[PDB]
């Protein structure tokens, strides 16, 4: 999660995180790519049955 | 704020007790997460959101 | 919440992820280590 790492317990940095644009749409949905994939790698090596 | 530990959480009673030359608790992220209370001898955990 | 996450009117069919768990703030504490050892005042307006 973004908002709560860099800035722990602090309000005033979703404003300044907003305003960066687009970075964090990026991340989550990178690694969302790997977090799907893993589930993808183990039901292609066990399920072909 | 416990004379200067400024930030933002919750407070529980921890179990674990500090040596009288003990005054601070760190953790890997090296930042303040249960400390001895001030004008109190008793071990207070800060519990994170 | 996740239409505000998406940026769109429309969410399609799967989970989605929205932002996490936080305590909105309420107030705010303030202590210190108790008086002790005062500064001799006493002695400095009640002087015989
Ligand atoms: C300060 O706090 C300590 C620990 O609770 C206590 O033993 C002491 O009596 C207190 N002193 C005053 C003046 O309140
Ligand atoms: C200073 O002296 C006056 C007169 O004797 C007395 O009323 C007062 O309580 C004294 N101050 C303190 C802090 O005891």
């Amino acid at each position: 999660d973004c908002t709560m790492y860099i800035c722990g317990d602090s309000t005033e940095c979703s404003n300044l995180l907003l305003q960066y644009g687009s970075f964090c749409t990026q991340l989550k949905r990178a690694l969302t790519g790997i977090a799907v994939e893993q589930d993808k790698n183990t039901q292609e090596v066990f399920a072909q049955v | 704020n416990f004379n200067g530990l400024k930030g933002t959480g919750v407070l529980t009673e921890s179990n674990k007790k500090f040596l009288p030359f003990q005054q601070f608790g760190r953790d890997i992220a090296d930042t303040t997460d249960a400390v001895r209370d001030p004008q109190t001898l008793e071990i207070l955990d800060i519990t994170p959101c | 919440e996740t239409k505000c996450t998406l940026k769109s009117f429309t969410v399609e069919k799967g989970i989605y992820q929205t932002s996490n768990f936080r305590v909105q703030p309420t107030e705010s504490i303030v202590r210190f280590p108790n008086i002790t050892n005062l500064c001799p005042f006493d002695e400095v307006f009640n002087a015989t």
